[PDB]
């Protein structure tokens, strides 16, 4: 889904 | 003068300027809705090169390093070479998209390619497929794009053309051509596609292409660079970038840096804390920045947002252009981009690289800890500096794609969120930009973050987003979302401002999404609302009520629960709030409650009946918003009560009768919109909003500095000059008073009146002559005598104008015009009457004609006298009326009040003036009976002087001055004999009496009368400040008399 | 002579300016001064205009557009 490996 | 003349005196309809903003807003383009989701599925690796075979086209040299995938085993023999190179291309493409289906083909021929393309099409047909040609070790392509297959024998060649591949590759696809003259292949491909599309008329627009260099030029041979320079640039940007950097710098300013160190850099390229991951992080930010800042929107979305792999390849393509330029090669692509390698941003890249390499010695060498770069901090600083002036009529910031990705880490995230919030103060403009660039799905993911300290920012951000993107269909609610904001509002310790914003967010969620109207019930929002009614914050109470109403809408179970906890009664207790807005919210919520009763009746019809009564009393309220929302709520009630009005309407043509009385009173209100809507509701029954403003508030900018706090504002200067004008006019009047006054034997004004001058009034400044007829107010310029326009009052045939006044002695007052039928029509637009005759409003003063007296320094308005009582309206709060039952027996008088105390005078009745102090209990109303005028009293009034005598006129003409504390102590003059009225000017030794004939009579306080002034009489009016007498004669002219 | 002495005049007149309207006045005048500082064929007026850009205007010179004008100024005949 995300284009980037986000940190939640 | 202007220092005190600028009083803290608001206008009674000042709030109208805010209250009548019953409006919505606009939506957004919403380009973020990436409806195209076509992903890539599979990849084909066509390694046409034959190891150890030198085509006749080429003549190599000793430094022909033929590295491909950084691996040159011409020593190992052909088979190991092919195996290793295939494995390495597999591994490299996996780094950008692990999930694809990879097929290899090393030295194919024909049926291999056909079978591969057929299998690819069978696996998927809509999803794109990647394909690339190596294309080394084979002859140069022809004008037909022919490509030489070999049959395990270099002489046994087959030139496959483009058409066969186009036929085999029909689905959407990406092609990459690492040939010498690849631009020839692309050009011939587009020509062939044109021919195919023409035959289809007897696939284009579904094809992406990247080419190594132009048709008229060949790839270079460099001793140090890989032979597959284009492939490496598109595939492994960092290694080639650093290596080119070390080889290309003309003068090195960082000695010790060498390729041995470059081949030993510690990191992973997927850990932002490590050096290499940080360097990728900077690289990605810079390239996205350039791409966003040079292209238009649609191309940007197509290349950088639809697909991950396409975005990565173009991101690397820009670096490929930069590097290729220095060796006389222009890469070629499907839809062309503007030339980008002059952009200033590239300099930043170089600087960043240097800093890392500047410490690469002594980290590898000795193990010293790695230091982090200042790049993102500086970019945030630049963005802030742009914000500090933040004008929206210029370019937007260049750094916005950088802060977008600063949000994705966990180091600077708080500061980036703060700056994004400041950027989203701000207007729909900033919201549109920040929406188009992206951001929002990442914030939706942050909603699920465990960091509660992120709560106040996110709320505010969302408080703007839903304020502008009101049409958002609640993707947050799907991933909890609503529950998160429920828990947010559940906090009592959170500030009232953020609680109000969370209440608005919950209101929008319930309004705009049906499953939101279910989730509000799932989490028990009704109880939380009823708890939050106990807060002085006005908007929070309004949103509590609006949330309750919207919850009750379209659900009977919610309505039942509202009954269960006595929600409607607690809401009814909200109707004691002075603020009209909160009471409008309560009215709306109660109307929705009854409307969603669903006519279940049971016992709750009684409750519904009570709710009708709960609103009926509010007919006593004069507040315009409340009146309008009352007629709206009564529509929401009669939607159900029309089931039984079919019988009861004959009364109009218990509860239903009172509803008819309510709707008829609202119909009878002079206010135009309220009366019109009430008449529509009455007609609809008989034959058979503020929420928008409140939501509109949030989308407005916050932290606004008023115009009047800007010292050089034109408003301040204009106000000061107007107040100086008014003060100097009053000072001229005071000079006239102080220098001594003679008989008003001079003229200032004399002009025709179109009709009866029934009432005459003026300003306590430059006194624009206002005169009321039966059904209009006509104006004349006073200093010059020029006649002006008139306002037609719309009075009935049985209605005159009985009084006039103003709502300010210093500023742009609204003229009140009080008529026989209890109505008051109001407008300040007598100022520049020739230019702006648009009158403002009207309302009901009553429920001796009608007379109004405004208490300027208390905010009250005293009203008489068709009723026998005194009606005290308050206009600076809930617009209610106090009913004072005096002892008068009929229509009373023109009332007056000495502002030093709460002293009121009244009476045209059975031979007495009734004077009382309102501070006494208002159920006895003890009145000083002034019985010296036993005849029918006329015009009881007060002296505003310190002496404070009571003025009285008889019907028989007796004029008398009572001591206020002794009715027996009186002074008697009896001047109105053959004269029509009386008018004292307490600031001057002037008292006018008019005449029954064609002259005018004036007399001094000692009684000295003259009867020969000529410049019967309906009206007499001394100016409030000038000692000048206005005569509204019965010959339908008006004249002003002045001191000589 | 008008250009020289009146550029000096405006440079002195914006000593006291700083409310929002004053901020807009400062911004507009600085734009009108920077354009003269670059484009005017006479060299002396360019030199004097660039010399008059006192430190007190730094808050406006840190904007991007004015920085671009200044960075163009680095390469010149004089």
């Amino acid at each position: 889904e995300s284009q980037f490996e986000m940190d939640i | 003068e202007a220092d005190l003349t600028d009083w803290n005196l608001p206008l009674a309809f000042m709030k109208k300027r805010h209250c009548e903003k019953i409006e919505g807003s606009k939506s957004l383009a919403q380009s973020w809705r990436m409806k195209d989701r076509m992903k890539t599925v599979s990849v084909a690796l066509v390694l046409c090169l034959n190891v150890g075979v030198d085509p006749p086209d080429v003549v190599k040299t000793t430094p022909c390093a033929r590295l491909e995938c950084w691996i040159d085993p011409l020593s190992m023999g052909p088979q190991k070479a092919l195996e290793t190179i295939g494995a390495n291309l597999q591994k490299q493409y996996e780094n950008w998209q692990p999930r694809a289906r990879y097929k290899q083909s090393l030295d194919p021929t024909v049926d291999e390619v056909k079978k591969l393309c057929t299998s690819l099409r069978r696996n998927a047909k809509e999803e794109r497929v990647l394909f690339h040609y190596n294309g080394h070790g084979v002859p140069r392509p022809t004008v037909n794009g022919e490509v030489w297959v070999f049959n395990k024998n270099y002489t046994q060649y087959i030139p496959l053309s483009i058409y066969d591949l186009q036929t085999w590759m029909g689905s959407p696809s990406i092609f990459v051509y690492d040939c010498s003259n690849a631009g020839l292949i692309v050009k011939s491909f587009k020509q062939f596609a044109l021919q195919r599309e023409q035959e289809l008329e007897v696939s284009m627009k579904n094809c992406i292409q990247l080419a190594a260099c132009e048709a008229t030029e060949l790839l270079p041979m460099i001793p140090d660079l890989p032979a597959d320079l284009f492939t490496s640039c598109l595939t492994t940007p960092i290694k080639i970038a650093l290596r080119w950097f070390c080889m290309q710098k003309c003068v090195s300013l960082v000695p010790g840096v060498t390729l041995d160190l470059i081949e030993k850099i510690p990191g992973r390229l997927n850990d932002r804390r490590t050096p290499l991951g940080e360097l990728n992080w900077i690289f990605t930010a810079i390239t996205d920045t350039i791409a966003w800042n040079v292209l238009p929107r649609d191309l940007f979305q197509k290349l950088f947002r639809q697909d991950l792999l396409v975005a990565s390849l173009f991101r690397n393509f820009l670096l490929a252009e930069r590097i290729m330029r220095s060796y006389n090669c222009t890469p070629v692509s499907s839809p062309r981009l503007p030339p980008t390698y002059m952009h200033a941003m590239w300099q930043a890249w170089d600087l960043a690289v240097d800093i890392c390499l500047s410490q690469l010695p002594t980290i590898i060498e000795e193990g010293t800890a790695f230091r982090h770069s200042p790049f993102f901090a500086e970019q945030l600083t630049a963005f802030q500096v742009w914000l500090t002036m933040g004008v929206e009529n210029r370019n937007p910031p260049e750094q916005l794609p950088i802060v977008l990705q600063v949000l994705l880490s966990q180091v600077h995230r708080l500061r980036a969120l703060d700056l994004l919030g400041r950027f989203l103060d701000l207007g729909p403009w900033a919201v549109s930009l920040a929406l188009s660039v992206g951001i929002f799905p990442y914030v939706l993911k942050l909603l699920q973050s465990s960091a509660r300290e992120l709560r106040p920012l996110l709320v505010f951000i969302w408080a703007k987003i839903l304020a502008v993107d009101s049409s958002c269909q609640a993707d947050l609610v799907k991933d909890n979302g609503h529950k998160y904001f429920l828990s947010v509002l559940a906090d009592p310790y959170m500030p009232a401002e953020h609680r109000t914003m969370t209440a608005f967010i919950l209101a929008v969620i319930v309004n705009s999404y049906h499953t939101g109207q279910e989730a509000c019930l799932q989490g028990n929002l009704i109880a939380i609302c009823l708890e939050q009614l106990n807060d002085p914050h006005p908007l929070l109470r309004q949103w509590v009520a609006i949330c309750l109403g919207r919850i009750w809408q379209n659900f009977d179970s919610a309505r039942w629960c509202g009954v269960r906890d006595s929600a409607h009664e607690k809401l009814y207790s909200l109707l004691s709030d002075p603020i009209p807005e909160v009471r409008c919210a309560a009215v709306f919520a109660l109307g929705t409650f009854v409307g969603n009763s669903a006519e279940r009746t049971d016992h709750s019809t009684t409750i519904d009946h009570n709710v009708a009564m709960m609103l009926a009393q509010l007919v006593s309220d004069g507040s315009p918003m409340v009146r309008k929302e009352l007629v709206v709520a009564l529509s929401h009630l009669v939607v159900q009560y029309e089931s039984n009005f079919c019988t009861v309407a004959l009364q109009f043509i218990s509860v239903y009768t009172q509803i008819w009385r309510v709707l008829l009173h609202l119909a009878a209100d002079p206010y135009p919109e309220v009366s019109d809507v009430a008449m529509k509701v009455l007609n609809s029954i008989a034959y058979k909003g503020f929420c928008d403003w409140s939501a509109r508030y949030f989308a407005q900018p916050v932290m606004k500095i008023p115009e009047e706090h800007d010292l050089e504002s034109q408003i301040r200067k204009e106000r000061e000059w107007r107040f100086l004008r008014n003060s100097r006019v009053r000072r001229q009047a005071q000079q006239v008073i102080q220098k001594g006054i003679t008989r008003l034997d001079d003229q200032i004004f004399l002009n025709r009146n179109p009709g009866v001058p029934s009432v005459v009034k003026f300003h306590p400044f430059t006194p624009c002559i206002a005169v009321a007829d039966k059904d209009s107010i006509c104006f004349w310029d006073w200093e010059k005598g020029e006649k002006l326009d008139y306002f037609h009052n719309g009075n009935p045939r049985y209605t005159r104008v009985t009084a006039m006044e103003y709502l300010n002695g210093q500023d742009c007052s609204l003229l009140l015009t009080a008529t026989d039928d209890g109505a008051i029509r109001v407008w300040k637009n007598f100022a520049d009457l020739e230019k702006n005759p648009e009158m403002v409003t009207a309302w009901q003063g009553l429920s001796a004609g009608m007379v109004v007296d405004w208490e300027q320094e208390t905010g009250l308005l005293m009203s008489s006298g068709d009723v026998r009582i005194v009606r005290i309206w308050d206009t600076d709060r809930e617009m209610k009326v106090q009913d004072i039952p005096t002892g008068a027996d009929s229509c009373v008088t023109s009332l007056s009040c000495d502002s030093h105390r709460s002293l009121i005078v009244a009476g045209l009745g059975d031979g007495s003036i009734r004077v009382y102090d309102r501070r006494m209990a208002l159920s006895e109303c003890r009145v000083m009976t002034y019985r010296e005028h036993t005849a029918w009293v006329v015009k009881a009034s007060l002296q505003k002087r310190p002496d404070g005598h009571i003025v009285s006129v008889s019907v028989n003409g007796d004029v008398r001055i009572f001591d206020p504390r002794m009715p027996e102590s009186v002074n008697v003059l009896q001047i109105v004999k053959g004269l029509t009225a009386l008018d004292i000017h307490p600031q001057a030794d002037l008292i006018a009496c008019g005449s029954v004939n064609q002259f005018t009579a004036i007399y001094n306080s000692s009684g000295e009368l003259i009867n020969n002034i000529k410049y019967a009489i309906s009206c007499l009016a001394f100016h409030p400040h000038w000692p000048h007498l206005a005569v509204g004669s019965n010959d339908y002219y008006i004249s002003v008399y002045s001191v000589e | 002579e008008i250009r020289m002495e009146a550029a000096r005049t405006c440079s002195r007149l914006l000593t006291p300016s700083v409310s929002q309207t004053a901020v807009q006045v400062v911004a507009d005048v600085l734009s009108k001064l920077l354009v003269v500082g670059i484009t005017d064929p006479d060299p002396d007026i360019r030199y004097c205009v660039l010399a008059s850009l006192d430190e007190r205007f730094d808050a406006h010179l840190a904007q991007a557009e004015n920085l671009q004008a200044l960075f163009v100024a680095l390469n010149d005949q004089v």
